């Protein structure tokens, strides 16, 4: 069904799949800052589920390469959406509405101030290419289907990729780009995911490190032992 | 078995 | 000066820049040990980044940069260059992987080295990948200057080095295009190939990010010193 | 660094 989907219809599917933004709950020390932050990720996965669910062409999937697909980009997605949302705050970023962060606050967990720069240099490098909503939610079904498909030791996610790169085009076509503009940007932002990954990577090596400052939730924890069982 | 097993399905 | 390159000549250019294939030093009489095959591997590991440093010297735009954005950007990018490199020699042997012409190995020999197996299914699933897709030399040019430049350029007030590299990668995207076109493939086609060789360097991120993580945790053999500074770079 | 050397010959 997702392969018959117009390119509209593809971006309204996802548009309506968006999961809401969380608040935060409402002087940070490494175990206050780390609390906030996994308290909010672990209730953010919950929504990622269900948006996964809502993505065009993940529902064909069997249950565990499901499984396998959110195991591999959790963190990747969550990144990216963090991105997204601070788009109109150079120099923070905005964790929530009522947490909205500078890199001067990363430096109270060790390594985190490293990821915290990485994430501030790809959201102003969203703000600068003009990142649309449109394409915010066909990169991030994108990272979905992707990150995860090699892993799987195929054809249906790679015509729903094609099918998603078909809608970028056909987002980029409306904005009035040349053909020209049209697969520089293309190439732009694919290449963002690559450093998406390198962020995801880098912070889930630390993340599998410090499972024991604070309290892991079951979920949380399982998602992450998905990586470390591999480290 | 998994908590994402669950979740997913409902 | 890369930016007033046309796409023949931005190919024609990589093509003749290409590294050689090194040879490892293999004793088809060994046969094995964690030590022996890191040390086979390691060895030959250090002599390509000899030839890589020279060879990116020839990417276009490149010499255009810093001597410190230089030595960031391979200090990023290194390892991602070598399995890129791996898996496009590695196209015509379905399950191996050829490290060297007298080093082709399978999954059960990676399982030799501790951890080492799950990347060895990467790297063939990568190459499984490209042999597909039937990925051409000029398009394995394009992809690997790509990840030269793209790899480092969000963790270098300039700020116009990092245009200059924007403007390159743009020019290397023209000319991936170009080589689509003239094979032939429809608008549609060329932009869904395009996206289909994009997404792989960021599962080539993810080999190397897993790769180097294995690597920098068991610095085990003499690590040559260009390698121990590589890795050092990287860790911890 | 030896890089930086190789890379600056
Ligand atoms: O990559 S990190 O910055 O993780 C760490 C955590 C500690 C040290 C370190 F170097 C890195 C990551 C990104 C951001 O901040 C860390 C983090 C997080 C922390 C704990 C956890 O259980 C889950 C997520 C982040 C995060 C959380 C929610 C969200 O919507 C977006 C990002
Ligand atoms: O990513 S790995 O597989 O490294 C690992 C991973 C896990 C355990 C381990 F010991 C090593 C990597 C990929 C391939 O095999 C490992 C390796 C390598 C080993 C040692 C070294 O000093 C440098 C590179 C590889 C390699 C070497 C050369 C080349 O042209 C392409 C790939």
């Amino acid at each position: 069904l997702a392969l018959s989907l117009t390119a509209d219809q593809m971006v309204s599917a996802l548009l309506d799949a968006e999961p809401p933004i969380l608040y935060s709950e409402y002087p940070f020390s490494e175990a206050s800052m780390m609390g906030l932050l996994t308290n909010l990720a672990d209730r953010e996965l919950v929504h990622m589920i269900n948006w996964a669910k809502r993505v065009p062409g993940f529902v064909d999937l069997t249950l565990h390469d499901q499984v396998h697909l959110l195991e591999c980009a959790w963190l990747e997605i969550l990144m990216i959406g963090l991105v997204w949302r601070s788009m109109e705050h150079p120099g923070k970023l905005l964790f929530a509405p009522n947490l909205l962060l500078d890199r001067n606050q990363g430096k109270c967990v060790e390594g985190m101030v490293e990821i915290f720069d990485m994430l501030l240099a790809t959201s102003s490098r969203f703000r600068m290419m003009n990142l649309q909503g449109e394409e915010f939610v066909c990169l991030k079904s994108i990272i979905l289907l992707n990150s995860g498909v090699y892993t799987f030791l195929k054809d249906h996610i790679h015509r729903v990729l094609d099918k998603i790169t078909d809608t970028l085009i056909h987002l980029m076509a409306k904005a009035g780009l040349t053909l020209q503009q049209q697969h520089q940007r293309l190439a732009q932002l694919l290449l963002i995911l690559s450093h998406i990954r390198h962020m995801s990577n880098k912070g889930m090596e630390h993340l599998y490190s410090m499972k024991n400052v604070v309290p892991l939730s079951d979920l949380l924890l399982e998602m992450l032992d998905a990586h470390r069982l591999h480290a | 078995h998994k908590i994402l097993h669950r979740l997913l399905q409902d």
